[PDB]
């Protein structure tokens, strides 16, 4: 009912999920019964009891055949496109019809045949648990949610997600992209200022990396490019640390059998490497300790920031080549980017943020935890933005939302080139920024001449050009020429340009006037 | 309204117009571009309010065609250059260093010419199709050898330096010496130039000159000759290097083997330079432009 509903924001990734709500028009991320705000997207079964989150990851080693994880991608996907690389730990998907299925023991009695649950069933159960934990935290029953999704989910995947939510008794008001949630999480803050910026969203997760280029003008954003890399990531860093520590164990015990063959040892090493890497992110030094890893023997060591960075250097330039690949795909230059937001768990590490600081000029602002005091948690950005959207959209009806989310509303003539005025001294000044959608009225204040009097406001077209590096403007076709009579010495002239839908351009040059229309 | 501290041009004498305004140009559909917005944020919700007032029911189907103008999603062929790999390349027994590459990833007709995105895309296709997890029931346990081959190829080729060294050591795509006596009548001004571009892989300067034709000017032909004479190869041959224990009794052992590796690589590099110059000289001897130029 429009009068009564309960909305939340959900971020649902391959590695982990998160839930959030809004208190006093401010987004706050919800902790579950375990106290976690970043809840691993892992499900595990012991004696027929359903567990999720930290308990499941801890029980991962104990239960080989009853844990399911990294199933987010599998949703709404055909057998041909299944990606099983990260699913070695998870139970082997069995092609039943068109819907792969996991076979696990979800009953309490020990002599029961294991069930063959679908991926949709598993997502449904996970959404029930998430909603339930949100329900205990809020004291009320959660009824609605906005869930974030990547931009490359197919329509079949969206249908699978909505069907899973419906089976989980959760109606999805809207699906939003993680870059849009990240930008909204900042823009909807009290202290935020709307302004024309080139925004790069770098969402660095566990199994994936996303770099997205957006232009945000007048508080509205237009997608210029997006890239998704599945090769370089925190899991790959986990493997290189497991390798190096394995080395050290092999040297310390001459003859010790190789760790890789034993699954239990593999899982223990990965979980402990994850703990250690997070600790080394926390502070300068970190320690690694495994108990009864093999044959009851024990091991420990210590590692530090610089050594970890050296052993992990190659992935850092892999992230670099990804970011330049994305900028080249967007046809832009690092001098063209205004802000780069670091999102996702991997973004926290200071080194990567400093590396992008070295790649980009100082005029670019890097919003990352270690390089900016006013930054927000990259693991909380998506969930808080989703909660803020689920809050602000409450007023409209369900049909109203279906209509507001149709292509007839979102699509409109964005003006490619820039519109500006020519300044001369004894240069192109942009008023309408490039790639700006139809009626985005803008206003500039210019200086009068040395003595003033009659003054010429000549509005022309403009294009950006890079000179080796420094960005300059290039004057193109001339649009209009107006005159202001008797301007005072030192006065300011106000110039407004409005490029309304119909493509009509209204020009105003009033001193603090001449007005004109271009059909 | 943004304040900018920049001065306006003084109006020239004797200029006027109706209401002091002159319309010269306008914006065009070529001067614009259609992109699609993400339906998020309060300003989008206000825009949606305005559009719902203007049009009510949205013509999604009608405006889908207009939205089609720009697309930011793409799909590619399942197998662009499907390779038979007879008998799984004779079951492709694991043999490190010896095993060829590029053919297993099915990037043939590209080899040295490729981009990271294409390489990753091919990698993902190959792994998905041949992954033991997906098709294990159909006797894929035997195809574990091929699966390890796939991973070895992926690691060898993804990393830039390893791929570059493997390319130099054995491209397996070098054409034989141009314009042999049997291959007579092939144009000396075209076949040789083609060989130069085919063998300009290691050139330290991107604007490499070309052989030219009968009318080619003296300055260009001379610059071409000078550039080739004074080259600067980055190439080297280390994929064939002798193996060493990954855990090595410290720095000393690597240096001890490096000794042999260094003398081998230096002599080999010298021989490669020898061959390169020997070709340059054959071309200089064959080329007739110099003979007419000196007599004049
Ligand atoms: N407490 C933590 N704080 C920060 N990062 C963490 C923490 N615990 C784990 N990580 C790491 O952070 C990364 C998760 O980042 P991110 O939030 O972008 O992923 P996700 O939302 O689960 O999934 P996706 O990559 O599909 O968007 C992983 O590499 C994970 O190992
Ligand atoms: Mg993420």
């Amino acid at each position: 009912a429009p009068g009564e509903r309960v909305v939340i924001g959900i971020t649902f990734g391959n590695s982990n999920s998160s839930i959030a709500h809004t208190v006093d028009d401010k987004a706050e991320v919800i902790a579950n019964e375990d106290g976690d705000r970043q809840i691993p997207t892992i499900l595990s079964y012991v004696d027929g009891d359903e567990y999720y989150g930290q308990q499941a990851k801890n029980f991962l080693v104990r239960n080989p055949k009853n844990t399911v994880a990294y199933f987010r991608d599998i949703l709404g996907q055909d057998f041909k496109s299944v990606d099983p690389t990260h699913n070695h730990a998870s139970a082997h998907p069995q092609e039943a019809g068109d819907n792969v299925v996991f076979t696990i023991k979800d009953k309490a009695e020990e002599d029961a045949e294991p069930s063959t649950l679908t991926v949709s069933e598993i997502a449904t159960r996970y959404l029930r648990r998430l909603v339930g934990a949100a329900s205990e935290y809020l004291g009320k029953k959660v009824t609605s949610a906005v869930i974030t999704i990547p931009t490359n989910f197919t329509e079949k995947q969206k249908a699978a997600l909505i069907a899973a939510a419906a089976a989980a008794d959760l109606e999805v008001l809207q699906l939003i992209s993680e870059p849009a949630a990240a930008v909204l999480a900042y823009d909807a803050r009290p202290e935020a200022t709307i302004s024309d910026k080139i925004i790069v969203v770098a969402d660095l997760g566990g199994s994936r990396s996303d770099v997205t280029v957006l232009a945000s003008r007048s508080g509205m954003y237009t997608i210029l490019a997006t890239v998704h890399d599945y090769e370089y990531h925190g899991i790959a860093l986990d493997k290189v640390l497991i390798d190096h520590f394995s080395k050290e164990f092999l040297k310390k015990n001459p003859g010790a059998k190789d760790p890789r063959e034993n699954p239990r040892s593999l899982a223990k090493l990965r979980l402990e490497a994850e703990s250690t890497k997070r600790a080394l992110s926390r502070s300068t030094n970190a320690s690694f300790s495994v108990e009864s890893l093999i044959d009851g023997l024990d091991f420990a060591s210590t590692i530090n920031r610089l050594r970890y960075e050296t052993i992990a250097r190659t992935v850092f330039e892999g992230f670099n080549r990804l970011v330049e690949s994305a900028v080249k795909k967007a046809g832009l230059d690092p001098l063209d980017v205004d802000e780069v937001i670091m999102s996702g768990g991997t973004s926290n590490t200071p080194r990567i943020a400093a590396n992008f600081r070295y790649i980009f000029p100082e005029s670019t602002r890097i919003l990352a935890p270690s390089t900016d005091p006013s930054a927000l948690n990259p693991s909380e950005l998506q969930a808080r933005g989703a909660a803020l959207q689920a809050s602000l959209i409450q007023e409209f009806e369900t049909e109203d939302i279906e209509q507001s989310t149709h292509a007839a509303v979102t699509t409109m003539p964005h003006v490619t080139n820039a519109i500006g005025v020519v300044s001369v001294s004894e240069k192109f000044v942009p008023i309408i920024a490039p790639e700006t959608a139809v009626p985005a009225r803008r206003t500039v204040h210019l200086d009068a001449p040395k003595e003033g009097g009659d003054v010429l406001v000549k509005v022309v077209e403009g294009s950006t050009h890079i000179n080796v590096r420094e960005k300059v403007w290039k004057i193109g076709s001339t649009l209009a020429e107006a005159a202001v009579r008797g301007v005072k010495k030192g006065a300011k002239v106000e110039v407004t340009i409005n490029v309304n839908t119909d493509l009509t351009v209204i020009v105003t040059a009033r001193e603090v006037g001449v007005r004109g229309t271009l059909s | 309204a943004t304040v900018v501290s920049l001065p306006l041009p003084t109006l020239p004498e004797g200029w006027a117009a109706e209401k002091d305004f002159k319309a010269i140009g306008k914006l065009t559909q070529e001067g614009s571009s259609m992109r699609t917005l993400e339906p998020v944020g309060p300003h989008f919700l206000a825009h949606a309010r305005r559009v719902r007032h203007k049009r009510t029911f949205s013509e999604d189907d009608r405006i889908q065609a207009q939205a089609k103008a720009k697309k930011i999603e793409q799909d590619s062929d399942s197998d662009i250059s499907e390779e038979e790999d007879p008998m799984l390349l004779a079951r492709d027994a694991k043999d490190w260093k010896t095993q060829d590459h590029y053919k297993v990833l099915g990037l043939s007709k590209y080899r040295w010419r490729a981009t990271e995105d294409q390489i990753k895309r091919a990698h993902r296709k190959k792994v998905l199709k041949h992954h033991p997890d997906k098709k294990a029931a159909a006797g894929r346990a035997d195809d574990d050898n091929f699966f390890k081959c796939i991973q070895k190829a992926a690691e060898i080729l993804l990393d830039p330096v390893k791929r570059r060294q493997f390319d130099s050591v054995d491209e397996e795509a070098d054409i034989p010496p141009p314009t042999k006596k049997q291959l007579a009548k092939g144009n000396y001004y075209e076949l040789w130039g083609k060989v130069f571009e085919n063998e300009a892989r290691f050139s330290k300067i991107q604007p490499v000159p070309g052989f030219g034709n009968e009318n080619s000017t003296r300055e260009e032909v001379e610059a071409f000759y000078n550039f080739w004479y004074n080259f600067d190869s980055w190439r080297s041959f280390e994929y064939l290097d002798e193996d060493v224990p990954d855990d090595n009794e410290n720095r000393d052992q690597k240096r001890h083997m490096e000794r042999k590796n260094a003398n081998a690589r230096k002599k080999k590099k010298a021989e490669d330079n020898a061959r390169l110059r020997k070709l340059v000289e054959e071309a200089q001897a064959g080329d007739e432009r110099i003979k007419r130029f000196r007599q004049e």
